């Protein structure tokens, strides 16, 4: 119950991680591709 | 510099469906 | 109620907005790339 | 030509999860 | 290698979306 | 029911199709962009 409820909230932290990831690989990216 | 505004676009929308996913959750965990 | 059920599926309208943005900067990104 | 291809291909799936989302706060709807 | 890096990144976050909408499907047919 | 229950997790079959083809175009990018 609220161990099951613990371990997809805590995967739903681990998405918010990848989400963390991708928005600092836009920013690193969009700075990388103004300076080419 | 459209292909990386689109990788934003594309960020853009699993970010607003992580958060529609999250409701979603809510409602089921409040009919429990 | 029939309330916030209006807020959720009309976010749910501004996710198919930018699922839009996102298929009109498909169809550019592909006939800009194929110019170059 | 394969980095937009992908774009695409991420943009389909965003695109079916949105559909299947709308299926789920469906059976939720429905149950209330 | 940054742009495809985060073709990547998005795939991951797709792919964690999917695992965790059967987990919510699962809980609406768990209460049927 | 479990008709409907059939056409929503084998939909759930084809997006995990769709997350197919893109974990292999991310393979041969990788490959490919190495190469260039």
């Amino acid at each position: 119950w609220e161990x099951w409820d613990x371990a997809i909230a805590e995967y739903a932290x681990r998405i918010e991680x990848l989400i963390x990831a991708a928005q600092e690989q836009q920013e690193k990216n969009e700075a990388a591709l103004r300076e080419l | 510099s459209g292909i990386v505004q689109q990788q934003n676009n594309l960020l853009r929308a699993i970010e607003a469906q992580q958060h529609l996913l999250q409701l979603t959750v809510w409602g089921i965990k409040q009919l429990q």
